């Protein structure tokens, strides 16, 4: 998948 | 789409202006923050090949855009739902209705909200919404996509908001408002009148962005 920014 | 149309002809004028290219660029002057957006998407997860987009608001709420182009939006007390088919067609539930034909769809957007729960970071999380009355209310994900520098995020209340790969900065539009908050390679979150910004100029990265959201509103017009 794609995910907007991570921790 | 009036609120497109309107949003575009806003754009198209403030970029008229040449904002950046002026002896004096007083961009704090354009600065209001009685147009702070109510909302903004604050976690996002594509997961297109398999079942569609799902993301979060600033306020917590929940949705997802299915790749059939219908959402379900969870609000932030984890029992509401709002549903909208392909068409608009909005119906509104609660999870403990148990409703049969949308129990799988809720048991994604379950997935969904936990995967951002647990690993992204809240967009613009430090950042209070202004307080919406009785003429706002809970927008759903109309569209997006992606191009090779953003993702488009277009809500159902007319907003437009723009997330830049590398950079990290973002955009929110809000035709209504006719503003412009920029979140910026600091993380740091402002909000711009766009009349007053053709008054008073604004940096070149601004004005750069500001160029590219008018490219990205003329492809949501076109489709």
């Amino acid at each position: 998948l794609l995910c907007s920014t991570p921790n | 789409d009036c609120h497109l149309s309107d949003m575009l002809q806003q754009l198209h004028s403030v970029n008229a202006s040449k904002p950046s290219e002026r002896g004096l660029v007083r961009q704090e002057e354009a600065e209001d923050p009685a147009c702070i957006p109510i909302f903004w998407v604050s976690k996002w997860v594509d997961y297109s090949d398999k079942y569609g987009l799902g993301y979060q608001l600033c306020d917590n709420s929940v949705g997802v855009l299915f790749n059939d182009s219908t959402r379900l939006i969870l609000y932030n007390d984890g029992d509401s739902l709002q549903y909208i088919e392909r068409d608009g067609t909005e119906s509104y539930l609660t999870v403990s209705s148990h409703p049969n034909s949308l129990m799988k769809k809720i048991t994604l957007l379950k997935y969904f909200r936990n995967y951002m729960s647990e690993h992204l970071l809240k967009a613009g999380a430090n950042i209070t919404p202004r307080e919406g009355d009785e003429l706002a209310r809970l927008p759903y994900l109309r569209t997006w996509f992606r191009t090779r520098s953003a993702i488009i995020l277009h809500l159902s209340n007319g907003s437009v908001q723009i997330n830049f790969f590398q950079d990290h900065t973002k955009l929110i539009l809000c035709p209504l408002m006719a503003a412009v908050t920029y979140i910026d390679e600091k993380r740091d979150f402002r909000t711009y009148r766009l009349s007053l910004l053709e008054e008073y100029g604004c940096c070149k990265e601004l004005a750069s962005r500001l160029r590219y959201a008018r490219t990205m509103v003329d492809k949501l017009l076109s489709s």
